[PDB]
């Protein structure tokens, strides 16, 4: 293996942007280079062989460049068809090593998450899986430092989120994080909270319910 | 033109083995060396193997040395790919592709498939509603849905009143929980004043389980 | 060679059906393995066809149609495979044979009457079709599923058994009603039905009679080196699953080491290298077209190889049928733009009638003959050359003067490479043409066309099979009522057109593209030296001595001397004085000697030597 | 400046084949004649061949008549030299040159030359081995320090005086005929009694047929 | 074709002296002659173009002439840097020939050798490669008388002669005088014998030490 170093792992842009993402290798493989685009839930497609040559059918806006280990991939002008994870790859060294992927979103205006907590149910009161949902919706940008809490301290280890593949209409984020606990774990405390912080708004807002507040 | 057909994706327990089939068409079969490449869900690509239709030489990973074997049938232009024992490390979508250059790189790509490595058998979804309370609803345009807990295998067919209204619908990508089970959540944002009369019914069917789920949402107070 | 090429002319009537028989007799003489399709069409009862007996196997399929013979000489045919199929559905079709109720009182007008495919044992793919043949017996009593492959049973079979005559049965020397035909030589053998269990091929009821698993056509002894014709391959009598490996690996680094034990692939055969008009491959195949990102390079011995371009491979001009024109029959006024300066056209060239009077509906121009001047860099054609129409302004095929070789990989009607018909012009003018890689040459139905019999066709083929097809043209006795033939100086009278520019091999000299009697060594004003029968001037200074000459090589310093002046080693008629420096010194004002030495100036400037005792150097 | 580059030559098997090169600088060979002149090392000069690249017309010496073929790429503006069927006495020093100027039929501008010592490729280099250094028994007033190159065919020399930081007078004992054509000329420098023990005598010969770096100095 | 005599091919003189070179033609070559200079490791660079014209960028201490077939390159003043092998050639006809290669030295006094020895150690004392290295200095000229003072044996064929590039401290050169037999000599005779004889030695100098000194 040679460390395929794509920077970034994700970004966002507008229509018609010369954006360069490079995959510097940790060992000189300067000729045998591959480049790929894979759509979500689709096959990949070849982009550039040997880091210099556009393939038949690859449109004009692409540009394979860069030798040494610094290997230049550059869409000169972004199109809505180009929102896809891309890949660097060598073929100079056995065994043959892909990159790690770089997602492309659109840049637009940041937004307010629809921040909502979720109390449990009565068929859950016969089930036992104390699944509390921290629900967020319709915001921007990508990352949101969100975590759970217990009464003044955190809650970690056993909670799971659910990101969305992004819209093309307005490209707004939605997420449900579900802390799943036991029934005795619900019957242990009162205040279970959600540590919602995001750049699309300003103040660190916490929305929660309680045991008696239910 | 150059297109591929893949088959063989199913379910196994950790330990067994399985065949594959990559059908090819529309090109000279003996002038390109079909290979295999995998990708882990939510993770990166990975090269698997390499073989000519000239020797049958399974040229493949040292990391997977001796574990998978290639058998071609150039009379039917179709190669088989065998399996071996592992413990869910190889639960990956498997891509047939042709070595476009005669070194190691690729242009075409099959539709591919994943093989599930699990000793856990099927399960219907544990039905739960995603109802916010009568107080903790939105000031005018609410949001609610159904919790799709603990089903197996993938994938499901979630809709609302047979897919009536997609205005603010949100069916999320599923997750596999720590006890191994797939689950998801699916909600929809409706106006809050419409909730006084109108109530939507989540239609969730899973055809390998062959069981549908119909459920509506009530903001029950405590 | 035991291996040859089939044809592709499904149910089309022939081009020259008078001569069409003897096309086959040159073609399928003594060949055992067919790379194509055995197509037997429109054959009358007078056809002595016994040359077909040496045929063991067809890789493609076998079609027999519309003939008028009683029996066919196809009896050592072991097995068919069916790489291609007929109508994607059939591998052996015998159709429409005999005579379909015309106005013709004949006792045996034809029709194949028995199977008599005596050596046929297995069939891999496809279906069997028998329709519309009144003169057949013995076909119904045949178990086809034994002849079908066991592991390949796409068992569509339509045998129309409407007969028009009485069929007394076969010999009772057969064990049952299983018979090729009426003789006791003609019983249907068995390799699956009397076989049983895990045995797929057996030569008798015993398990010892069960054949080796790689053996298609049955076995003599029970080893793999004993069989008749084998399933996947045939490497030197050993019926391997694969051709041996062409590279040896580290098994750890997989480092590339060239195994010399390995072979290449070619159809049913593992052979060391590829045959003549084929391509060696990095994967180890013998194909027609290089794969992608792969250049057919000029190999060291001429046995070509496809190899990887480091850079992009160049835009090599696609002719007919390849990658841009895979359906277009003719050449239009539109596609003809692509041939600008092309010299090795990948693809064929076809000159239809509609090439020249273009459709205004499918809105193309009727072609201009002035546009045909684009074909004049052309060296080599992989494709074939169909010519059926030509401008009446041109008595020739002088557009193709520069063309050396035609490989003819893709063949016309699956068979042909040079196609000339329906023109009326008198000669061709193919002065560079020297080699036809495969295929046949057909020339027929042309009015004034002499000179073809003068063409020394022996130097233009690479098998002992491919002959010339002259018929239906200008008579030879009328070609001397012309009084014209090959010129005086043609080596053994071998010429393309009339006159001095037309000989295949000259006898004396080459003045450009004109074999001449002598060259100006001692006789004329533009004197020219000799470079192994090539006559070229000097830079015009072999100042012709009465008996001799003055600069041998065209670099003007060699025969003897100068003419007017000397700039040694060279000579001028006036000592020049240029201005374009490239280093700051000009040829400074060289004064001539008495004996012609243009000699430069002593002082840098301002003082002397401007050749006339004057001024002229600046500053 | 007109500047040229001669690269690629060296020890090949007798009978080898190789395209050399000669690259332009600030001019064009559209109006320039190019040449090659061999020289046996330490011996007389000898013109070989010439080209006019617009028409590629060739002249030759009779010793290389018909075997070598001059070639150039004016589109690359980079003249070449395809060599063919190398012989016994091809061991010579090549140089590329010019005839820039229709009166200037002279070769004052050159490149650098790459030595083409094509022969049977004897695989052996030198042998450098120490002594006991002192200053007691000087028969006169001068002792010795150096590294001599022996047992070598052809001549690559890497005899170091602290990585080539003292290039003062590598002497010459001009290369003699040993058994397999091996050679012996000096690199033992004549020294005064001043450089004894001030600098070490470390010499490691990168003898391209063998790389015979005897990591060892002669130390008197 | 053409012979180009250079008489002699080597000569010695002092700094600040006239140069007289005999470049002799062979035939009816009229004029087209050029002179050349190359130092060891260099390119053959023009001295006189057009058989009478010194080339520009070079100082005018030179001189040109013309007489019959003997055309003379002359420098008014020899210099220590003005020191090479020297050449004359034609361009009257193809082939452009050469002269034999003449040489100009810096003369000194006829002098004596110096005091040096290099025998190897015991790893080069086992089998047939004897470096009896007798390094010299200061002697003058190259031209020598040949006699041998090696270990009371007849020496007809041991001669590995030498002369160097002239460093002109006193026209320094170094002649070589060696011996070679069965090299297994660390216990018999680890040293050897040398003496070099020349024209005008008023000081017979050689060196080889004696046994026991590693
Ligand atoms: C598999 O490949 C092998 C080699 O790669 C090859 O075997 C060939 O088999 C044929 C048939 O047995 C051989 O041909 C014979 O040659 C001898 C020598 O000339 C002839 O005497 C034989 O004559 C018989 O057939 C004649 C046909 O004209 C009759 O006139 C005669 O009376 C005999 O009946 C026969 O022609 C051939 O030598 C070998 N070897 C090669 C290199 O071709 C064949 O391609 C495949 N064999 C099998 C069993 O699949
Ligand atoms: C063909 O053969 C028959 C006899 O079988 C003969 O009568 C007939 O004339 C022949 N055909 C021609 C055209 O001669
Ligand atoms: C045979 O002939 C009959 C009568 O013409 C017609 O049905 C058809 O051609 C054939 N039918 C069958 C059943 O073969
Ligand atoms: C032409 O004939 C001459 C006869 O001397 C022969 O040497 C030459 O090779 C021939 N050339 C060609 C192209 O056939
Ligand atoms: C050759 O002779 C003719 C007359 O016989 C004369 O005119 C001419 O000058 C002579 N010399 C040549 C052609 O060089
Ligand atoms: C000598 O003459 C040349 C051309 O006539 C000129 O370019 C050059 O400058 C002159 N020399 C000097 C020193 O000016």
């Amino acid at each position: 293996d040679i460390q395929m170093t794509q920077s970034p792992s994700s970004l966002s842009a507008s229509v018609g942007d010369r954006v360069t993402i490079t995959c510097k290798a940790s060992q000189d493989v300067s000729i045998g280079v591959a480049w790929y685009q894979q759509k979500p839930g689709k096959a990949p497609k070849l982009l550039i062989y040997s880091a210099s040559y556009r393939y038949t059918g690859v449109p004009s806006r692409f540009s394979g460049s860069g030798s040494g280990t610094d290997f230049t991939l550059t869409i000169s002008s972004l199109q809505p068809e180009d929102f896809a994870t891309y890949y660097c790859q060598q073929y100079y060294i056995y065994p043959y090593t892909f990159g790690q992927g770089t997602k492309v979103e659109i840049k637009r205006t940041v937004a307010a998450p629809s921040v909502f907590i979720f109390p449990p149910s009565d068929e859950q009161l016969k089930s036992g899986t104390a699944s509390v949902v921290c629900l967020l919706n319709n915001f921007y940008p990508r990352e949101a430092k969100v975590q759970w809490k217990v009464d003044n301290a955190l809650q970690s280890g056993n909670s799971q989120e659910s990101v969305t593949e992004q819209d093309s209409k307005d490209s707004t984020y939605s997420l449900s994080s579900t802390l799943t606990l036991s029934k005795a774990d619900y019957e242990k405390h009162k205040v279970y909270a959600c540590e919602v912080t995001h750049q699309g708004l300003s103040s660190p807002v916490t929305k929660s319910f309680n045991r008696g507040e239910c | 033109e150059v297109q591929l057909v893949e088959s063989g994706g199913g379910l196994v327990q950790p330990g067994g083995s399985l065949r594959l089939s990559c059908a090819a068409s529309g090109f000279t079969f003996t002038d390109y060396t079909m290979d295999w490449v995998r990708q882990a869900p939510g993770k990166g690509l990975e090269w698997v193997a390499d073989v000519n239709p000239n020797s049958g030489g399974s040229i493949y990973n040292q990391r997977f040395k001796g574990r998978f074997t290639l058998s071609v049938d150039r009379s039917k232009n179709t190669l088989y790919l065998q399996m071996n024992s592992l413990r869910a490390e190889d639960t990956a979508v498997y891509y047939c592709a042709r070595n476009l250059g005669p070194s190691f790189y690729f242009d075409y790509w099959g539709q591919g498939t994943l093989v599930t490595v699990s000793s856990a058998s099927t399960k219907g979804p544990s039905v739960f509603p995603l109802a916010p309370s009568s107080k903790s609803t939105s000031g005018g345009t609410a949001a609610l849905g159904c919790l799709v807990k603990d089903y197996f295998p993938e994938p499901v067919t979630v809709s609302w009143n047979s897919g009536a209204l997609t205005s603010g619908v949100h069916t999320f990508p599923a997750v596999l929980q720590s006890s191994g089970l797939y689950s998801l959540s699916s909600v929809v944002t409706v106006p809050s004043s419409s909730l006084g009369t109108q109530t939507y019914i989540c239609n969730v069917n899973h055809k390998p389980s062959n069981t549908k789920v119909d459920k509506k949402v009530e903001p029950k107070s405590c | 060679t035991q291996v040859c090429t089939g044809t592709d002319m499904k149910l089309r009537l022939p081009a020259s059906p008078e001569t069409h028989l003897d096309m086959l007799r040159h073609l399928y003489q003594g060949c055992q393995v067919v790379q194509g399709n055995l197509e037997l069409t429109y054959l009358p009862t007078n056809a002595s066809l016994s040359f077909l007996q040496d045929i063991q196997e067809v890789q493609g399929y076998v079609l027999i149609a519309h003939n008028q013979v009683r029996q066919v000489p196809l009896q050592r045919l072991r097995i068919v495979r069916g790489t291609q199929l007929f109508e994607d559905n059939y591998a052996l079709a015998v159709l429409d044979n005999g005579d379909p109720l015309n106005n013709t009182t004949g006792a045996s007008p034809g029709g194949l009457r028995e199977l008599q495919l005596r050596s046929l044992t297995e069939i891999l793919k496809g279906g069997v079709l028998i329709q519309r043949n009144p003169q057949l017996c013995y076909q119904d009593t045949i178990l086809w599923k034994d002849i079908f492959h066991k592991n390949n049973q796409l068992a569509l079979t339509l045998i129309d058994t409407n007969r028009s005559r009485a069929c007394h049965p076969c010999s009772p020397m057969c064990k049952g009603s299983r018979c090729w035909g009426e003789s006791s030589e003609d019983c249907q053998s068995l390799t699956r039905t009397v076989c049983a269990g895990g045995c797929a091929r057996c030569k008798g009821p015993l398990p010892t009679d069960c054949c080796h698993e790689q053996c298609a056509a049955g076995c003599t002894g029970p080893k793999h080196s004993d069989c008749l014709a084998c399933l996947h391959f045939n490497h030197s009598g050993i019926c391997e699953l694969h051709c041996p490996a062409l590279v040896t690996y580290n098994t750890d680094t997989f480092e590339s080491m060239p195994n010399p034990e390995g072979r290449y692939t070619f159809g049913a055969s593992c052979v060391t290298a590829c045959p003549y008009n084929y391509l060696s491959t990095d994967v180890g195949s013998c194909t027609l077209v290089c794969p992608l990102h792969n250049q057919e390079v000029t190999a060291e011995d001429g046995t070509q190889r496809c190899e990887k371009c480091s850079k992009p491979c160049a835009r090599v001009c696609y002719g007919l049928g390849m990658e841009h024109l895979r359906e277009v029959r003719a050449v239009t006024s539109a596609n003809i733009q692509e041939f600008a300066g092309c010299k090795k056209i990948f693809g064929s060239l076809a000159f239809l009638p509609e090439s020249f009077d273009g459709d205004p509906a499918s809105n193309t121009a009727p072609l201009q003959p002035e546009q045909l001047q684009v074909f004049e860099t052309l060296e080599e054609i992989t494709g074939y050359l169909y010519i059926s129409a030509w401008p009446d302004s041109l008595p020739d095929l002088s557009v193709f003067q520069n063309l050396q070789v035609i490989r003819g990989r893709i063949l016309h009607n699956g068979a042909y490479s040079l196609t000339l018909q329906g023109l009326g012009i008198s000669w061709l003018g193919l002065r560079s043409l020297r080699e036809l890689g495969s295929g046949l040459a057909l020339i027929h139905h042309n009015t004034h066309l002499c000179f073809v019999h003068t063409v020394p066709w022996d130097q233009l083929f690479r098998n002992p099979h491919q002959a010339l097809l002259h018929t239906a043209n200008r008579p030879e006795d009328e070609c001397v009522g012309e009084g014209l033939a090959c010129h005086q100086l043609c080596a053994r009278g071998h010429c393309w057109g009339p006159g001095p520019t037309q000989c295949v091999n000259c006898s004396q000299f080459l003045r450009g593209q004109e074999c001449v009697e002598e060259c100006r060594v001692l006789q004329g004003l533009p004197r020219e030296y000799v470079n192994a029968r090539h006559c070229l001037p000097c830079h015009p200074e072999c100042q012709p001595q009465n008996g001799s000459v003055t600069c041998f090589g065209p670099e003007a310093d060699q025969c003897v001397a100068c003419a007017h002046y000397k700039d040694p080693p060279f000579c001028v008629a006036r000592c020049p004085s240029g201005v374009k420096p490239d280093l700051s010194y000009m040829p400074i004002w060289k004064f001539p000697d008495e004996e012609g030495a243009c000699q430069p100036c002593p002082i840098n400037c301002t003082h002397s030597c401007v050749d006339l005792d004057d001024k002229g150097c600046p500053a």
